[PDB]
């Protein structure tokens, strides 16, 4: 796979080539792949190769990455969340 | 409270919430 606007990657803290899970609200499908960078500002979310069987243009999806750390560090961990409006325009998150 | 342990947790690092797919490309 999935190519993602590099701005979006940065906002969610996801790295190029990092494993990602994708959960499709439109069709229910859930799959795992890795992140490819698309051009900053392109607002692209492109499913490539076999992943094209799991989403179509227009589908609404959640894209997540997961990390590991010790128990103690996990108790104050804060995930990055990026929110969107209209045509993949990033909006500010609340508390 | 959850007691402290020595184990490694898998935690949500971050997510894109309700982003919309723009392209689907089976062959590339």
């Amino acid at each position: 796979x999935c190519a993602i606007d590099q701005d979006f990657l940065d906002a969610a803290g996801i790295l190029e080539n990092e494993a990602i899970d994708i959960w499709n609200v439109t069709n229910g499908k859930r799959f795992s792949t890795y992140a490819i960078a698309a051009e900053r500002g392109s607002r692209i979310i492109s499913v490539q190769g076999a992943a094209a069987h799991c989403a179509s243009v227009g589908d609404i999806v959640i894209i997540a990455s997961f990390v590991t750390m010790p128990d103690e560090e996990a108790r104050t961990w804060r995930p990055n969340v990026a929110y969107f409006e209209g045509d993949n325009e990033m909006k500010r998150t609340a508390k | 409270l959850v007691p402290r342990g020595s184990m490694i947790r898998t935690m949500l690092q971050g997510k894109l919430h309700r982003v919309k797919v723009t392209h689907a490309d089976l062959h590339y």
